[PDB]
């Protein structure tokens, strides 16, 4: 995360962390419930083998709220490519139940065309992550979160040098400095309603990150949920 | 206006069913009693922050 703040405690309790072989973060992602985590499809093609962590603020000290979960099954979305960056989408079933406390616990899904009138016609939206604070730059030991105003389609889609499909959607700033970055990739995006927070996308790209005339781009969760339904059934 | 309404007053979901506001909530939560609010059925209900 560029710009932004640090998730103060209890403030983004339904982050996850995609953690490698060498125990640190890849990737983010969202609890949905105590067995299922949402992240993205890209974010499967690195690291062979990895765990999630849920509950932790800051990489470096063992804190004590942390807590590690192996993945049963993965389920990558088949029609994603590298090629288009469309359909970045998957979903993680772990081997045991996440238990819910103080920094855990799931982001609410919402349904399709609630979310679509209510949600994403709100001025703005959260993302977070233990992402790169500049283009340039080493994954953030703290979780940071930013306010991100949903960018018109239009204007999202002759800004970007790259096909934005209906899977995806803008979020962030033309100037300002604050934007989602490598590292954040399969993390949150959720849109709060009456103190209640949705999730309503997934990190996936962009052209660098906080670049003048470029956004933030997402993946839209509103078109997955019934692939997500049947995911979780799975 | 209904649903378009200050979402109906519902506190989630909101949809119309014979041109009448319809509320319902998020799995984790129960429709209250009035049917416009959601109550939560456990201590870490979904989309809450912890502030404990
Ligand atoms: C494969 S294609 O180009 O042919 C391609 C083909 C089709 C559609 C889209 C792409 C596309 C473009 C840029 C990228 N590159 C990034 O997404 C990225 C780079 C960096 C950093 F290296 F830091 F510069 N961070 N980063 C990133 C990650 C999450 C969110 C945000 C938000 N600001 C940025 C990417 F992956 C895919
Ligand atoms: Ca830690």
């Amino acid at each position: 995360i560029v710009g932004g703040q640090e998730c103060k405690d209890g403030e983004c309790p339904w982050q996850a962390l995609l953690i490698n072989e060498e125990n640190e973060g890849f990737c983010g992602g969202t609890i949905l419930s105590e067995f299922y985590i949402l992240t993205a499809a890209h974010c499967l093609y690195q690291a062979k083998r990895f765990k999630v962590r849920v509950g932790d603020r800051n990489t470096e000290q063992e804190e004590g709220g942390e807590a590690v979960h192996e993945v049963e099954v993965v389920i990558k979305h088949n029609r994603f490519t590298k090629e288009t960056y469309d359909f970045d989408i998957a979903v993680l079933r772990l081997k045991t139940p996440i238990t819910f406390r103080m920094n855990v616990a799931p982001a609410c899904l919402p349904e399709r065309d609630w979310a679509e009138s209510t949600l994403m016609t709100q001025k703005t939206g959260i993302v977070s992550g233990f992402g790169r604070t500049h283009e340039k730059g080493r994954q953030s030991t703290r979780l940071k979160m930013l306010e991100v105003p949903y960018v018109d389609r239009n204007s999202c889609k002759l800004s970007s040098s790259f096909i934005i499909t209906q899977n995806m959607f803008c979020a962030g700033y033309d100037t300002k400095q604050e934007d989602a970055c490598q590292g954040d990739s399969g993390g949150p995006h959720v849109t709060r309603f009456k103190d209640t927070y949705f999730v309503t996308g997934i990190v996936s790209w962009g052209e660098g990150c906080a670049r003048k005339g470029k956004y933030g781009i997402y993946t839209k969760v509103t078109a997955f949920l019934k692939w997500i339904d049947r995911s979780m059934k799975t | 206006k209904l649903c378009s309404l200050d979402n109906g007053d519902c506190d989630q979901f909101c949809h119309e069913e014979q041109n009448s506001v319809v509320c319902s909530c998020a799995r984790g939560y129960t429709l209250a009693d009035n049917g416009k609010a959601c109550i939560p059925t456990g201590p870490y209900p979904c989309g809450k922050q912890t502030l404990e």
